[PDB]
């Protein structure tokens, strides 16, 4: 009934600020940790337990750790408005960054900080009675996010064992870029994410920028908008554990329905009613229209086109005032479409969930207030195109050993580049082979 | 087990197929009181191997003991308890020396047996608790010899019946029922129950006026000898 | 009490969804 | 003659809640448990579904089981939830995960002993025990695994009683879960060996009943569960009220099952009509019989017109003449003679009970044994064969511990059941 | 619990136990004899990443009988005919063949001789028609008037006479109404063999106003009105 969030590096901490702002405002916890009596009527009770624990005096504190190597984003949390909400031990900071080197984070610096992190996670896990997974937020483009995220997932996988680990990962966008060494870090990251994650959700900053320009009416967006959209998606997926509904979905049934083979666990994510308040009065938002929206590639939060592949499984989460007959009519209409294709070995392609709590509205937000929403996570062979674009940039740089001396100086064998590139090549070939219809007798 | 097809009772229900307790049907575990138990190590072994006992084994034609000095002059306080401690040995030569020394000391001890009675209760008690038939037979025979050793010895053992008599009740009524057939176990005196009965009778006869009440208190199925 | 709040929420939901137009596009 | 009911999983618990509302209404039991009825005819058979606790109150002989407590908190929050005995709710701490092997082998064996202890305590309290009644879905996880586990244990412990099940199975058109074919195939394999009589319901058939016949504007799962509660409470009516021609569950089984494997039946209930239309047509025995055999009023997607009836049973409730019942059932047998198996001279049993369900002067419930049920199993087996040939999701089941041979055995047993129905479905002129 | 354990632990006598077990065995054998569907098997050339695993996933894992009785009744009514046996329903009728010949003659603008057949039914019908024509009119019928044999349906009476069925009945079940209503599967007015017509599934459409039907290729896929109509081709015998 509980979930623990681990935030690593800059993107993960900044997305964490938006997530905890939303979870506080949705449950009704004030920034000082209290719950006034008049802010609770309207929603049921004990619902906070998934994300908060209360002290004997009734103060609430959240189940999260914030991890960074430079002392800057956490000092902003320490000096901001929510200083008193978090326990000070949860905000852990080192002295210096991994300088865009995966090797520096993994071998030299993260090895010093990792044992404090594991002790804090242990202190959280001891104060639980039905933990059912870890949610991890990080970027693979930077040094500490890649290196410490991989090292921590390996250690977590040894210590806790069967507990589930779900990752939200930001990969380097195909043409917008922020640093030169992004391909090397993303390639070295993918081996750990392949071995040590149960479901991996894909994000691209270029997709959320396109979504905020086309659907919302923002001419000059910034990272807070993207982080608020990600927070809405995670709140939608975890709502099934926290509020009453017609058809609930526990995270293990999600994992059981979405993953056909143990390595084929990379999924695309999309969200339907991303719309501005001025647009909201020109359009109705019925179940079938938002269900039609989640399948258009303009709705995706990853830069991939699902029309170049075949779907294996879809999981549709509906929240708010919806009735099952409308969900069934929508799914039957989607199944009828000719531009949507499923592999012939997956006849029953859909899983449905229905929850009564509508999405919360944040005072400074840009989304409109709406009575219903749908969120989709789907497994498709189209994801192979994202890796192919990362591999072309890696091949271009690696043909001349453009920067390898930095990685080799910090402790890495030159062989690991070739090993990682061959492992990602095998993952691409697996997604090509799994999507081939049927088999021949010869 | 894998459920195989074409074997279930589906659609076949018949009245002829018919097929408040705080404990399991098997009952409580058998916490046996007649089971043998480990014999604690004794100090007789140490005193024999060190060489503090003033005696030797003379081989000759048969095993006997010879004493380097007359036994009327030894300190019975130091020596009489440690020989009683050796009564629970099993393997040779300790058992032979222990029994022979006990018999020799009790035979010609004199009037000095009486002060040492309170100090012999612990070895007697700890030898009988072992639930081993051989040591029980030896202890019973030594007790019979001890009661008749000198004067006033029997009267001193009356307050100590609470430490000796508990084992007596175990083998009081475990004699054999062979009917017409004769018994060959009498020749070597290997019957525990006969020894128990005759020792109880000896304890009553030499005990005085308050012996019967104490023995009846500790052995419920007893009858007065006199 | 939890039961009272759950019953109240369910009753208000039933009151809202009684109108088909509001169920569709409220 | 006492019945014990078992409700498993969310669907089972919800249908059970609606059933106990209908039964409490018919016997005039207040939600506090106090008797407030208005005729002695209600008291003389109250023992059949309720046990009497001291000082007037009655408590219902039912066991509530589920792997996650969400539904139990929902049923305790329901309008009649207070009547249930607190000690009768058994629940675990983690869900079935929609996995048959999880529901049957790992978390099942941990709780099953406490459920068997409660069921034995309830059974040995009855002065004379009638069959058990079980409601569960076959497509779910805890419903399928723990329901079939409990059915096997109760059939071992009470082999001389009746075992009756009502079961909902996934539509090929309106499904909520991807791994439905495996759970359905393993559950049907368990039921065909374990069950004495099994009724099957498609949610699609109940939606077609609601939309075409009842013209409901915004149907909900409560309406679906009311149709199911209506038929289940109707089958037992002759056990607990007087009538001109009494009937019993064992008498139904003896007349309906020609051979022990052919024990899967279709259900229907006749007086269904929308509030706007009801003013235009009065109820009558010809009208109930005509709706009763109309496939629009049957609760499965398979259509009787593609098979033939081996046997059928009709239970009538109400004050009516026996001549009209006999002559109507003869007329239906004569008019549709091609749909009745010819080597049985008369296929229909009738029964008449004096006391109708509340709010209707008369009603009839229909139970039918028809070979068209083979089409449902064939469709599930087809979807299984598409998924099994490619090892689509087997690692979950194998990780729990299942042998693939279990899957091949279950497939073979269902295929033989389909073959047995298929030989009797078609005519043979020779 | 298996059937053998229950039988051995029951209170029945030995003979009843043997009879019950033999009945179960015979039913099992007859089930084995039946036509069936082959049990599915996994494919051979299946790709990789199906036998592979992952570290987290590896950590999660724990590692004869039915005799035939056909009683016959003396003087039972005749329910078969030679003319009925010769005809079939899937092929063109004689009137359709006559129209095809007339259509060809009109198209080619000249008379075309008809093919000659050695069927005994045609010869019998022509003899009966010639006799009737000679009784009605003194002349014998010409070749043109003998074309009427193709347009009519012929049958035998109970005494062996040859006649014509004026108003044929449906070859499926139908109604004859009198002082009482009755259904006849077969009646002497029928021309073709008795058969049970196929019917469309009642639950073909979606439970709603949306236009979704079941597919014609398999039992689970769906279809709509895009470029074809799926509702008209859902008819099947079983
Ligand atoms: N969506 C989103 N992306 C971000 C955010 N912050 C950084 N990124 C992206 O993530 C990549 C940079 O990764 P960082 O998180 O800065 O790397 P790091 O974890 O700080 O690693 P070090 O630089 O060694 O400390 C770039 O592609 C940025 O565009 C954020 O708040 N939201
Ligand atoms: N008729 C009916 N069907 C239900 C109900 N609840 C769930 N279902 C259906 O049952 C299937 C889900 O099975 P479920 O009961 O969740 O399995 P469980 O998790 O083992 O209890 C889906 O097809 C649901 O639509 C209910 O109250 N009534
Ligand atoms: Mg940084």
């Amino acid at each position: 009934r509980e979930a623990i969030c681990i935030h690593i590096g800059q993107a993960g901490c900044q997305v964490g600020n938006a997530c905890w702002e939303l979870f506080c405002l949705e449950h009704g916890i004030q920034p000082d940790g209290a719950m006034p009596s008049d802010k609770t009527i309207g929603v049921e009770d004990d619902a906070f337990n998934t994300f908060f624990s209360e002290t004997g005096a009734g103060k609430h504190v959240p189940r999260a750790v914030f991890l960074d190597l430079e002392p800057t984003v956490v000092d902003e949390v320490r000096t901001g408005t929510y200083r008193q909400l978090f326990h000070p031990e949860q905000l852990i900071s080192g002295k210096e960054d991994a300088a865009n080197n995966y090797a520096r984070g993994h071998y030299t610096i993260g090895k010093e900080i990792v044992d404090l992190c594991l002790d804090r996670i242990r202190k959280l896990a001891d104060n639980c009675t039905g933990l059912q997974g870890f949610l991890v937020y990080h970027a693979v483009g930077g040094g500490t996010g890649s290196g410490l995220g991989a090292l921590l997932l390996e250690r977590l996988s040894v210590d806790y064992g069967k507990k589930s680990k779900l990752g939200y990962t930001v990969y380097p966008s195909p043409q917008v870029s922020t640093a030169v060494v992004e391909p090397y870090n993303s390639v070295l990251s993918t081996h750990s994410l392949l071995e040590h994650t149960d479901v991996a959700a894909m994000l691209d900053n270029e997709a959320i920028y396109d979504l905020t320009r086309r659907n919302l009416d923002i001419e000059r967006p910034t990272y807070t908008n993207l982080n608020r959209l990600i927070g809405q998606v995670v709140s939608s997926l975890t709502a099934s554990l926290r509020f009453d509904g017609a058809l609930n979905v526990d995270l293990t049934e999600f994992q059981t329905n979405l993953v056909p083979y143990p390595r084929i666990h990379f999924v695309l994510t999309s969200y339907a009613p991303v719309i501005s308040a001025e647009k909201a009065y020109h359009e109705q938002l019925s179940v079938s229209e938002i269900s039609n929206a989640v399948f258009e590639p303009a709705s995706m939060m990853t830069k991939c086109d699902p029309r170049h592949g075949k779907y294996m499984a879809c999981c549709l989460m509906y929240r708010g005032d919806v009735v099952p007959k409308d969900v069934n009519a929508a799914v039957a209409t989607i199944k009828t479409k000719r531009t949507i294709q499923f592999v012939d070995w997956s006849p029953t392609g859909f899983k449905c969930g229905i929850n009564y709590q509508p999405p919360t509205v944040v005072p400074g937000g840009d989304l409109a207030k709406v009575q219903r929403a749908v969120c989709m996570i789907a497994n498709s062979t189209a994801i192979a195109e994202v890796f192919a674009r990362i591999d072309h940039k890696f091949d271009l740089m690696y043909s001349k050993r453009a920067f390898v001396h930095w990685y080799v100086g910090e402790g890495m064998e030159e062989g690991e580049f070739s090993e990682a590139r061959e492992d990602l090549a095998a993952l691409e070939k697996d997604y090509e082979e799994v999507g081939a219809e049927s088999a021949d007798m010869d | 087990q894998i459920l195989v097809g074409h074997t279930g009772t589906g659609g076949m229900t018949f009245s002829t197929f018919k097929n408040g307790c705080f404990g399991d049907p098997k009952g409580p575990e058998k916490a046996g009181a007649y089971r043998k138990r480990v014999i604690p190590p004794t100090e007789f072994r140490n005193y024999y191997v060190r060489g503090d006992l003033p005696l030797t084994i003379q081989q000759g034609a048969s095993r006997t003991l010879s004493w380097r000095l007359n036994v009327s002059s030894l300190d019975y306080h130091h020596f009489l308890p440690i020989f009683f401690d050796g009564l629970r040995e099993l393997e040779e030569p300790f058992i032979f020396v222990a029994l022979q020394g006990c018999y020799d000391l009790l035979e010609r001890g004199g009037d000095k047996i009486l002060p040492t009675i309170p100090q012999l209760i612990v070895p007697i008690k700890t030898a009988l608790n072992t639930r081993h038939p051989t040591v029980i037979i030896n202890v019973l025979k030594v007790l019979q010899k001890l009661v008749e050793s000198a004067d006033f010895v029997g009267q001193a053992l009356v307050p100590y019946y609470r430490q000796i008599l508990p084992v007596f009740n175990l083998y009081k009524n475990r004699n054999k029922n062979i009917g017409d057939r004769i018994d060959y176990s009498q020749t070597k005196r290997q019957n525990i129950s006969d020894l128990v009965n005759e020792t109880l009778h000896l304890l009553e006869q030499y005990g005085g006026e308050d012996a019967y009440i104490n023995i009846k208190y500790m052995v419920p199925t007893y009858e007065s000898c006199l | 009490t939890t039961r009272e709040k759950k019953r109240l929420f369910m009753m208000q939901r039933a009151e809202r969804l009684k109108d088909p137009k509001m169920r569709h596009m409220g | 003659r006492e019945i014990v009911c078992v409700q498993a999983g969310q669907c089972g618990n919800q249908i059970g809640s609606k059933f106990w509302e209908v039964i409490s209404d018919e016997h005039g039991v207040d939600p506090t448990g106090t008797y407030q009825g208005d005729s002695d005819l209600q008291l003389e058979r109250i023992n059949v579904y309720f046990d009497e606790a001291t000082g007037g109150r009655y408590v219902p002989r039912s066991v509530l089981i589920d792997l996650e407590p969400g539904t139990m908190d929902s049923v305790r929050a329901g309008p009649y939830g207070q009547i249930f005995r607190p000690d009768n709710f058994i629940f675990g701490q983690s869900g079935a995960g929609n996995n048959w092997a999880k529901g049957h082998y790992t978390e099942g064996a941990e709780l099953i002993d406490s459920v068997l202890d409660v069921c034995c305590k309830e059974a040995e309290s009855c002065d004379c025990l009638q069959g058990f009644q079980i409601c569960h879905s076959l497509g779910g996880g805890t419903g399928s695994g723990m329901g079939t586990l409990l059915i096997s244990k109760l059939r071992e412990q009470y082999p001389d009683r009746i075992m009756m099940t009502f079961s909902i199975i996934p539509s090929p058109k309106v499904s909520d879960t991807v791994v439905e074919p495996y759970n359905t195939t393993l559950s049907v394999h368990q039921l065909v060996e374990n069950s004495d009589e099994s009724m099957c319901i498609d949610n699609e058939a109940l939606y077609d009943i609601c939309f075409r016949t009842l013209k409901l504007t915004t149907p909900t799962f409560g309406d679906l569960n009311h149709l199911v509660s209506a038929v289940v409470s109707g089958v037992t009516c002759c056990l607990r009220f007087p009538g001109q021609l009494n009937s019993d569950l064992r008498k139904l089984a003896v007349n309906l099952v020609p051979f022990p494997r052919l024990h899967f039946f279709m259900m229907g209930f006749a007086p269904l009509t929308s509030r706007g239309s009801q003013q235009y047509r009065g109820l009558s025995v010809p009208e109930l019989t005509q709706q009763m055999f109309d496939a629009k009023n049957m609760m499965q997607a398979a259509d009787p017109r593609h098979g033939r009836y081996l046997t059928a049973s009709a239970l009538f409730r109400g004050r009516m003449s026996t001549k009209e019942v006999d002559e109507q059932m003869l007329n239906v047998q004569n008019k549709n003679s091609s749909y009745f198996i010819e080597w049985i001279p008369n296929n229909i049993k009738s029964s008449v009970c004096d006391i109708p369900p509340k709010g209707l002067k008369m009603a009839v419930t229909f139970i039918g044994n028809n070979t068209c049920i083979q089409e449902m199993f064939r469709r599930v087996g087809e979807q299984f064969t598409l998924m099994f040939r490619r090892k689509a999701f087997l690692h979950w089941y194998t990780g729990e511990g299942m042998d693939e041979m279990e899957f091949t055995e279950a497939e073979s047993n269902m295929n033989d059941l389909v073959s047995e129905y298929q030989q009797y479905q078609d005519a043979t002129i020779e | 619990s298996t059937i053998y354990n229950a039988v051995d632990a029951s209170t029945l006598n030995d003979r009843c136990r043997t009879d019950l077990l033999d009945t179960v065995a015979q039913l099992g054998r007859h089930c084995e004899t039946l036509p069936k569907k082959a049990v599915t098997t996994a494919d051979a050339p299946l790709p990789s990443c199906t036998f592979n695993t992952t570290v987290s996933r590896s950590q999660k894992e724990i590692n004869t009988y039915f005799k035939d009785h056909k009683p016959k009744f003396h003087g039972a009514l005749r329910t078969q005919d030679c003319f009925r046996d010769t005809r079939d329903i899937t092929q063109l009728s004689s009137k359709e063949k006559d129209f095809v010949h007339r259509y060809a003659e009109a198209k080619m603008k000249k008379s075309i001789p008809r093919e000659e057949s050695d069927d005994v039914a045609k010869k019998v019908a022509t003899e009966a028609y010639t006799e009737a024509f000679r009784k009605f009119k003194g002349r014998d019928p010409t070749e043109k008037e003998l074309l009427e044999v193709e347009r009519l349906y012929f049958a035998y009476a109970d005494d062996g006479a040859v006649g014509v069925v004026q108003k044929p009945h449906f070859h499926g079940p139908h109604m004859h109404v009198s002082i009482c209503n009755r259904k006849y599967v077969t009646c002497p007015n029928q021309v073709y063999r008795a058969s049970l017509p196929a019917v469309r599934n009642a639950r073909s459409r979606f439970p709603g106003p949306i236009p979704v039907w079941t597919s014609t290729k398999n039992l689970h896929a769906v279809a709509s009105n895009d470029t074809y109509r799926p509702g008209v081709h859902n008819v099947s015998k079983f």
